[PDB]
């Protein structure tokens, strides 16, 4: 099942900085109060973070380009935000990975999903809408994990594909900001290295619909590109990441 | 000494002849798998990653993603346990040159130990700060130096003293 | 640890010693230097217990007997100042005989002036 | 930075000592840093050739590093050798030479 | 200009920074030995006409 | 090809590096003679023969 949404409001998509955010660890290994430089798939400080809104009548769904790797910002509320789709011609030609977490439990797959055009979820006032794909005929993978999940909550991922390992990097961040991404440090801890091996080139974000015809919950989200970069990180006297140094963004940090 | 430095006679001083590398006793294999020994010089193996270190319990507390450790100069000093999570230091297995204080073979053939950086009791012994000295009686009184040490000890012959 | 590795070492001749003895050379190079500079005297001088030095003051350069490490304020300062086949060598004369050269030194050169460094 | 001479030497050798460990962590052409990986992963008639790939370049590294030592500890030498006539000079005696 | 000459080169470790570092020191020292020589005085004395 | 390329034009790099630094040493050391005069002979006058 698949249903056009004919009452978007037409608006561009804005623009942001990022700051220092889009950080993660670059390995698995613990280091104590010492600076380590690594050359990584990096988002850089300070860089033009694409901004979409969720507000009532706008509903920013478009499909981006995954180019190298991909940081994606979230300021939630309410959870209308629930999985993502990945793939290079979403359809049954080609494999697709889907990422959800409806109100149950968090379910990852990996198919030839048919898609819909407009694909989303929904929640009437309890949530009884799915329409995400029409069909899925082979599915090579299965993984059923757990719960990954004023704006009060930041969710900041970090999606990498490299030798055909996907990683996801997560943090989540108590914050009080109404609008914009707030200005501080929060690492991003490894969450799931997932075996996937398929070829990923564009990717989807998952909203969830209210029905009373439907409207969008209050939500925005950043999306930004990862480009192979050199950080500094400091590691203080508990292993926890405290400060980076990006070596290209200006002469004080080089 | 008489090998290291080419001769049959040898002058009196103190001369790095060899270094006392701790063998390894043991091989532990742990996956996420043979039983954990602690506090010896074994063959470690965890989750591929090899080596040959004492395995200590840690006061680092990692974190959950987190499996292995690194110093400054980027050398494993911490893993964790696959079986049990637990965290463990490996300090490297006991090394350090082996020096022989000797005087003259003109004078005695009595030779003294000095193992550099090496604990007592791992190893007429006395610990000093620069290393175990073996086969040196210790005297609390005090002399000018005749054979040098280290840390403010200092060797003579009188047997030998230090 | 590999013996196979110690066995192609050995292909290439005595690099290793070569390189253990300028390590070992440098090594007592350093403590003849401190010999040189800080052990021109062989007598240990000794301030009087009576600092009277006609209105010179000495107390900043003299050693502290309060202080365990038996050194000079100065020193002291100077000392707070400063901030895989690896082995460090420690040093033949430690710090507090070190600083007992120079307080031998700063004793004869208060009590003596030049005297005893030609002589008696 | 009153005590900087001193600090210049303790951070040069630390600098060398950890530029020394560091280039163990390089393979220099070679499959893999690690010795054991070698041993374990390839048979002895292509290990010989990954370990002489690996003994060639750490052996660089080392001389290198006891050049440089070397150096420095002819410099020390030489400061020292100043600073034993200074104690002779200026400490032991009064000195009639200018600054 | 060779991309791959210095993605080989990136195997060797950091022999590049070494050399870099010890040049510059020879370069420091340099305006160290002429600043030990010539400036001596901080007053700039000049003769009577 | 280019390892041997690379590690003849690092050894020449290296040694080239090695007698920079002796001649530095030989150089800072005429320097060092060179502020002794400087500061013996010029700003005062010297009992010390030749
Ligand atoms: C929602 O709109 C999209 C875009 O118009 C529809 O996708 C089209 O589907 C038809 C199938 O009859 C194709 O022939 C078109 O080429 C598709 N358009 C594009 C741009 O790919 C989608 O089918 C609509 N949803 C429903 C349920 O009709
Ligand atoms: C020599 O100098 C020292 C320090 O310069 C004098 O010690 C000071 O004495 C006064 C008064 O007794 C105290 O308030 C200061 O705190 C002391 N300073 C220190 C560092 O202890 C000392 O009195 C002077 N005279 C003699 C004869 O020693
Ligand atoms: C971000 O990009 C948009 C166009 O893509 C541009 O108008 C905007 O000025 C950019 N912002 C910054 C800070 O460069
Ligand atoms: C991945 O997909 C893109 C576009 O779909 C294509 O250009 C590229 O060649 C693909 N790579 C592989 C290895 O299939
Ligand atoms: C969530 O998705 C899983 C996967 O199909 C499904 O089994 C489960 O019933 C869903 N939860 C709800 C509330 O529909
Ligand atoms: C994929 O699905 C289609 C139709 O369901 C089928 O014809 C095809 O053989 C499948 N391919 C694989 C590799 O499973
Ligand atoms: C590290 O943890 C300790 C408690 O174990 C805490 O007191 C200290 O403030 C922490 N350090 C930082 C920089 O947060």
């Amino acid at each position: 099942q698949c249903v056009n949404l004919t009452t978007r409001t037409q608006l561009p998509p804005a623009y942001t900085n990022s700051f220092t955010r889009g950080v993660y660890y670059p390995d698995k290994v613990f280091r104590s109060s010492v600076l380590h430089s690594t050359q990584d798939l990096f988002l850089p400080f300070f860089s033009n973070v694409t901004w979409f809104h969720a507000i009532h009548k706008r509903f920013d769904n478009p499909v981006l380009p995954f180019n190298d790797g991909v940081y994606f910002a979230s300021t939630e509320k309410s959870n209308i935000i629930r999985g993502w789709i990945f793939g290079t011609t979403l359809d049954s030609k080609t494999q697709s990975l889907l990422i959800v977490n409806n109100a149950t439990n968090v379910v990852i797959k990996v198919c030839e999903f048919q898609f819909c055009n407009d694909p989303f979820l929904g929640v009437y006032y309890m949530e009884s809408e799915f329409r995400v794909y029409s069909s899925a005929n082979n599915c090579t993978f299965e993984y059923v994990s757990q719960p990954f999940l004023n704006f009060k909550n930041l969710r900041e991922f970090v999606f990498k594909n490299i030798d055909g390992y996907f990683k996801i990097y997560s943090k989540h961040t108590p914050i009080n900001l109404v609008r914009d991404l707030p200005q501080g440090f929060s690492a991003l801890e490894p969450l799931v290295d997932l075996p996937i091996g398929i070829n990923i080139t564009r990717f989807q974000t998952l909203l969830a619909l209210h029905r009373s015809g439907w409207t969008a919950g209050a939500a925005a989200y950043y999306v930004g590109y990862l480009q192979p970069r050199t950080f500094l990180l400091k590691y203080n006297e508990n292993g926890t990441i405290t400060d980076a140094v990006d070596c290209a963004l200006d002469p004080l940090s080089e | 000494t008489k090998c290291t430095l080419k001769s049959f006679t040898v002058e009196k001083g103190i001369y790095q002849t060899s270094n006392f590398r701790v063998q390894p006793t043991e091989s532990i294999v742990r996956f996420p798998s043979t039983n954990l020994v602690k506090n010896k010089c074994v063959n470690f193996n965890f989750n591929g990653l090899t080596g040959t270190g004492v395995l200590t319990e840690s006061n680092k507390k990692f974190l959950p993603f987190q499996q292995f450790g690194r110093d400054i100069a980027d050398t494993t000093d911490a893993v964790r346990d696959p079986q049990t999570l637990e965290i463990l230091d490996i300090t490297p297995c006991s090394f350090g040159g082996v020096s022989v204080i000797t005087p003259g073979t003109n004078t005695s053939n009595q030779v003294a130990v000095l193992y550099q950086g090496v604990n007592c009791t791992e190893v007429n012994v006395f610990q000093t700060r620069a290393g175990c000295l073996i086969g040196a009686e210790h005297v609390n009184n005090s002399y000018e130096c005749d054979i040098p040490i280290g840390a403010g000890i200092c060797a003579s012959y009188q047997s030998i003293i230090a | 640890d590999s013996t196979e590795c110690s066995n192609l070492l050995l292909q290439y001749g005595s690099f290793c010693t070569q390189l253990n003895r300028a390590l070992t050379g440098i090594a007592v190079e350093q403590d003849k230097n401190t010999q040189e500079v800080f052990a021109q005297v062989k007598q240990i001088y000794k301030t009087p217990p009576i600092k009277d030095f006609g209105g010179f003051n000495f107390s900043q350069i003299l050693p502290d007997p309060s202080k365990p490490s038996k050194r000079s304020p100065i020193e002291d300062l100077l000392f707070n100042k400063v901030t895989n086949g690896l082995t460090v060598l420690p040093p033949l004369l430690t710090d507090e005989m070190i600083a007992q050269y120079t307080s031998a030194l700063l004793a004869g050169t208060i009590t003596s002036g030049w005297t005893f460094g030609a002589g008696p | 930075s009153a005590l900087g001479k001193l600090q210049d030497v303790v951070n040069q050798n630390a600098q060398a000592l950890n530029t020394l460990v560091k280039q163990l962590s390089s393979n220099f052409g070679a499959i893999s840093s690690v010795l054991n990986d070698i041993l374990s992963r390839l048979d002895p008639p292509e290990a010989e050739v990954q370990i002489d790939r690996l003994i060639t370049g750490r052996l660089q590294s080392l001389q290198t590093y006891v050049t440089q030592q070397l150096i420095r500890a002819a410099e020390i030498r030489a400061s020292a050798n100043l600073a034993a006539t200074k104690m002779s000079e200026c400490v032991l005696g009064q000195s009639k030479r200018v600054d």
